[PDB]
């Protein structure tokens, strides 16, 4: 598995709020080890059993915790995930959707600057079935397994995972690394992550229209992954220069179009599926 | 979201950037009137919409008395231009933009957006203006320069000295040049924009710099923080159902096909209409209900997928979300109930409960298929059309 | 440069920043009748000058009438207020501050300066106001805390809420406080500052936060971007030696000394200062030749530290520059000759020719004694007293 | 010797200016590698026999320059240096004086995360005594050796070459890291280079009021140097709160006087001296 196991321990920011109330008692309720929440002028209290912090920084302080999850609304991210790298986090998954590209611009520039991991924003989260779950994605589906999965989409990941628990496969790890502009990892990030997990044996790329983070992976795995690599991507309807619900999902100067990918993946020598019903079934077939 | 012309330039003049004398007019008596405000002819009439290629299009015209300016204004306003960047219906001109005429000694172009790849916001300048940016590129790559903004110290001197120079300008046009490319990523930064294109950035007989036309892009996840930006929105430039679909949580967009897609998630979306187009099928548009699929909400989107005479059958894909199959089988029985579908609606759902919920839709007497797996759904709608 | 704190207070307010409602005034008249534009009294009055510990010299006061306030005015305007931050002299006081008093719950400090050893912009917060910072420093320093402002990122809400829970405020105290950090933050980046020093920021009675004292130092360096900072120097704060010197190209400060010291280089001239000292000497100035030491500066320059009754001997000493020896022994001997110095000249010259230099020096039959050697030199101007 | 030698090819922005020709010149005399100048408008010119550009990359793309020499007045300097860093240079000596303070401080944190080296600024320059020649300083006091010499200071630094020429020590390579609060480099930065040096035997440290760059450097010395360092430090006699010249020579907060300084400095068993006039005399007592 990468990212998180059942040993990581995780508060969230926005702790206090509607959504980060609800899936953090999911997340709670699945086994993850949450240890308590950042919601600034609400600390000295307790919620959902967890202590609650005015400051990311006196969380871990009192916590020791590792990784953050982010439930906090667009306009103040760039705040909470500056001050979450300031306060020791090493891991930082934000589930925010609607920030602004300029934002990410300068926290993509600090997280690097900073060795500060971060998954998102706009992603449904991560999972490691069995061991640790942060997110909003339905832990029922997933089974433990071998199969690791990277997806820059939400619902259409469960496809895969559904699929891949169905042929008894099951999953390492899954990380939506988001579906906007500029993500905070981007899929070569976590393709060589797989890549040293002993756990996986396999690796789903679910991909879409828009920029060319898919073409570099395509080169980037025929350089450096070894394992099987299954890929998928969505959008050959779609038309250019419209955005289709993702921020990121458009195609702009008519580069970036689903069968550029799919060719490129497939130069690659990467196993590409043309229907998102046969992920499952290319699978196997490896 | 994107932005007028004489917006872009009203924008450009805020920060001190040339733009011509102009005037935005909503009547042909504003029009002609503009003329005698600007000086002596002859002057510049442009239709004003968010597409571009309006010139080719017949909506850009050099004429010679106020006259001829009033009868363009009559000709156009109310009526619809059709561009190459347009559908088939165009789009609405209720501004036609009066400008003075420009002495053109060089057409220059200079351009923003933000690199993906980079993670920068990227200028580029070329010697090749007035011509399809995208063109310049795969033909003659060496003459489009670019330059990226640093993040730590935001745009220099020495950056837009660059472009200049090797643009060859020289003289007093290097610094003019350089207060330009100042301007405009001080723009970009402050306003938080998506896309700028001065095309072209025109050098006069006279010698200056002067914008002849400029595009806008905004990014709409910052229009929280940008109030002026937020006003000079033009719904009437868009399909009316994109923003009524909005406003219910929904993201439409329309196409030509005779298969409706009803689909929570944009990837999960995307690749519905795929695996139809797949099966031989025709897509009709594209719909990613973004809320829970409530009965309120399911309703709405049938009511937008529908309000196309072309569909003739609806296909809905829902996976798991925050709510159970069987809850939203009655959602999608009570919503294809209340708005009295007149077409087949093939389902496929799937997640916790997926079978009891085929089962409630089975049974529900209504036009409804509840398939078993997507590829099967998929064959279905096309086969029910 | 430093600012008064009447300034401080008016820029704290262009930027948002709560303080004392209140009038600068150059005249008994104006101090009045300043009373009755504040509201009901008591009142308190303020002299200005840029010296710290005004205070404790009596140079504030709370009174409680028109006839008080006038009183006061005509007691300080005109006069020079001495406090322990200012020579024998003091400053002159031409500006007196009268605003209203304020209802003090608490005092609390709150500062920003550039820390040389981080290379970052450093705000530090106590809950110890109303105190020489310094001492809570050295005495309790886990009293005061620190946040820098990133240079990619500036400064960002997160910090001013990390002071306002250290220094243990809640509920709307706690905004409040963000929002002085944030302005503050940005004028200090914005106007070029140096320091920025709230002592006390001050929590009252009625529960809100306000600056009742402030005190401002802007980068000299910076000046020529700062039009308004630029305008608001006060000339008659400072030794008017200093500024004259400064004009043509000299740095000057005055000290306590028998021994003039002439020297190019600001490290050389610190050095010369020590090694008279080391020798017996008391040096009497600091003056660093800047420009070229041409006959008209030297000049300038004996005129200058002459202008102390105290100086017995000057002490010159030039090593290398862009000139020759022989040539700048010539400007020397010009200048004492010009000037008709009265006190006995040791020079020091060295570099190019630096023989032939002291040669004509030597024989200018004049009094000055050509040394060997930067250690002759110091014993003998010692000497020379 | 250190940062530069005989083959250091050298340009020059400012290159057309008063100081920029003056000094250009007297490099050239003494030798020093110059291939060009840089001066936005006159590109396409020559001068002092020597080509003229328009930005520092066609400077490098024509000359392959790896340092370059700055002469522009502060106004336009950190547009200048950040010029530099993106050309690909390597090596940057900013000669000038009166650089805002804020604008140093972008530009350093921009140095260290280009890999970048500058010298300064408010410098007198860097010489390698019979190799190289970069800044203002007087080349005929100078003798190759074996003396390193790291300096706040200008002037006062001629008097240890002076000394060490005179003592016959002569010098490997003079450093003045500049008179301002927030240097290109400090002391610790040069010292380390000192230590690697082979032809350095011995390292002469000048400093002054202001700061804690001097006390810093005595911890590190202890922990790190081991070649013998004789140590000056100006400003005895200094008032407390008042600028002498230097923008960096001035004691804030009370802290940062010279007898602290030299306390420091002989806590970690540095050889320090009194008289600036001594500086020859301690070396050879080493
Ligand atoms: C992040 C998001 C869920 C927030 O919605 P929400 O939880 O309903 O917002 P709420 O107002 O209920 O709660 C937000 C909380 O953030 C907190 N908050 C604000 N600024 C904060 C900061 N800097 N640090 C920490 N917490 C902060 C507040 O405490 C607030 O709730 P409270 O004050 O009532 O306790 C929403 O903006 C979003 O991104 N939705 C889309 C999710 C999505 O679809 N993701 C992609 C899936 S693939
Ligand atoms: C830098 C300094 C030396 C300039 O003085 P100067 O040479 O007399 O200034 P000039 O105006 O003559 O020349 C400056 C040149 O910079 C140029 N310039 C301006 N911006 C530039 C840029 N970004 N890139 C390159 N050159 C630039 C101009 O072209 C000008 O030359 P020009 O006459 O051909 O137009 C002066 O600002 C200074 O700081 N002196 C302090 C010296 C000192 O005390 N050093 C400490 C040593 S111990």
């Amino acid at each position: 598995s990468i990212l998180i196991d059942k040993n990581t321990k995780v508060i969230c920011q926005g702790f206090t709020g509607s959504q980060g109330t609800f899936h953090s008692e999911q997340a709670i309720a699945y086994g993850t080890k949450m240890v308590g929440g950042v919601t600034p002028g609400k600390g000295g209290t307790t919620h959902l059993g967890l202590p609650v912090f005015n400051t990311v920084r006196e969380a871990v302080a009192a916590t020791g915790a590792t990784a953050s999850v982010i439930y906090v609304p667009a306009p103040f991210c760039k705040d909470s995930i500056l001050e979450a790298i300031d306060a020791g986090i090493k891991l930082i998954i934000t589930i925010t959707e609607g920030i602004p590209t300029l934002d990410m611009l300068t926290v993509k520039v600090k997280l690097d600057e900073a060795g500060v991991r971060m998954i998102g924003p706009n992603t449904p989260g991560v999972i490691t079935p069995g061991e640790c779950k942060i997110g909003i994605q339905p832990g029922h589906i997933h089974k433990p397994g071998k199969v690791g999965i990277v997806s820059r989409s939400g619902t259409l990941t469960y496809e895969a995972v559904k699929q891949t628990t169905d042929y008894g496969f099951g999953q390492s790890t899954c990380v939506g690394i988001g579906g906007d502009p500029i993500p905070g990892s981007n899929f070569i990030d976590i393709l060589e992550m797989f890549e040293k997990d002993p756990q996986t044996e396999a690796i789903v790329m679910i991909g879409e229209i828009g920029g060319s983070a898919e073409e570099e992976a395509a080169a980037y795995i025929k350089e450096h992954v070894t394992k099987p690599v299954v890929g998928y991507i969505a959008g050959v309807t779609a038309p250019k220069g419209k955005r289709m619900g993702h921020a990121g999902a458009i195609i702009a100067g008519g580069k970036g179009t689903a069968d550029e990918k799919f060719a490129a993946l497939e130069a690659a020598g990467v196993k590409t599926v043309r229907s998102l019903a046969d992920i499952g079934e290319a699978l196997k077939t490896v | 979201m994107n932005l007028h012309e004489y917006q872009a330039k009203q924008l450009f003049a805020r920060y001190g950037l040339p733009a011509p004398v102009g005037y935005a007019c909503t009547t042909p008596r504003e029009a002609e009137e503009a003329a005698s405000k600007i000086g002596a002819g002859p002057w510049v009439v442009k239709c004003q919409v968010h597409a571009g290629g309006r010139g080719k299009a017949g909506g850009v015209k050099v004429v010679n008395s106020k006259e001829d300016i009033r009868a363009f204004a009559e000709n156009w306003l109310g009526k619809r231009l059709v561009t190459y960047q347009t559908d088939a219906n165009g789009q609405p001109v209720n501004q036609i933009l009066v400008e003075a005429a420009t002495d053109i000694a060089k057409e220059l172009y200079l351009g923003a957006v933000v690199d993906r790849s980079s993670r920068r916001v990227v200028f580029m300048a070329s010697t090749e203006g007035g011509v399809e940016i995208e063109k310049v590129a795969e033909e003659t790559p060496h003459l489009i320069h670019k330059v990226a903004l640093d993040p730590l110290t935001g745009p220099m001197p020495y950056q837009g000295r660059e472009l200049a120079f090797k643009l060859g300008l020289e003289g007093k046009l290097v610094q003019q040049f350089t207060k330009i490319f100042m301007g405009l990523a001080t723009i970009f930064l402050e306003r938080d924009l998506a896309l700028i294109e001065i095309n072209p950035l025109v050098i006069t007989k006279q010698g200056d710099l002067i914008c002849l036309d400029g595009k806008l892009g905004a990014d709409g996840n910052a229009l929280f923080r940008q109030p002026d930006l937020r006003e000079m929105r033009d719904q009437s430039q868009e399909d009316p159902r994109e923003a009524q679909a909005a406003q219910w949580e929904l993201n439409y967009v329309a196409l030509d096909g005779n298969i409706g897609c009803m689909v929570n998630g944009a990837g999960l979306a995307m690749g519905t209409m795929d695996i139809v187009k797949l099966h031989g099928g025709e897509p009709a548009n594209f719909l990613d209900v973004g809320g829970g699929a409530t009965k309120e909400r399911v309703t709405e989107a049938f009511k937008i997928i529908l309000s196309d005479d072309k569909v003739k059958a609806v296909l809905v894909n829902i996976f798991g979300g925050i709510v159970r199959c069987d809850l939203i089988a009655d959602g999608i029985i009570g919503a294809v109930a209340e708005v009295g579908v007149n077409v087949p609606v093939v389902v496929r759902l799937e997640g916790n409960n997926a079978e009891l919920g085929a089962k409630k839709l089975a049974d529900s007497g209504l036009n409804i298929i509840a398939a078993k797996g997507l590829t099967d759904a998929a064959q279905q709608v096309v086969a029910a059309v």
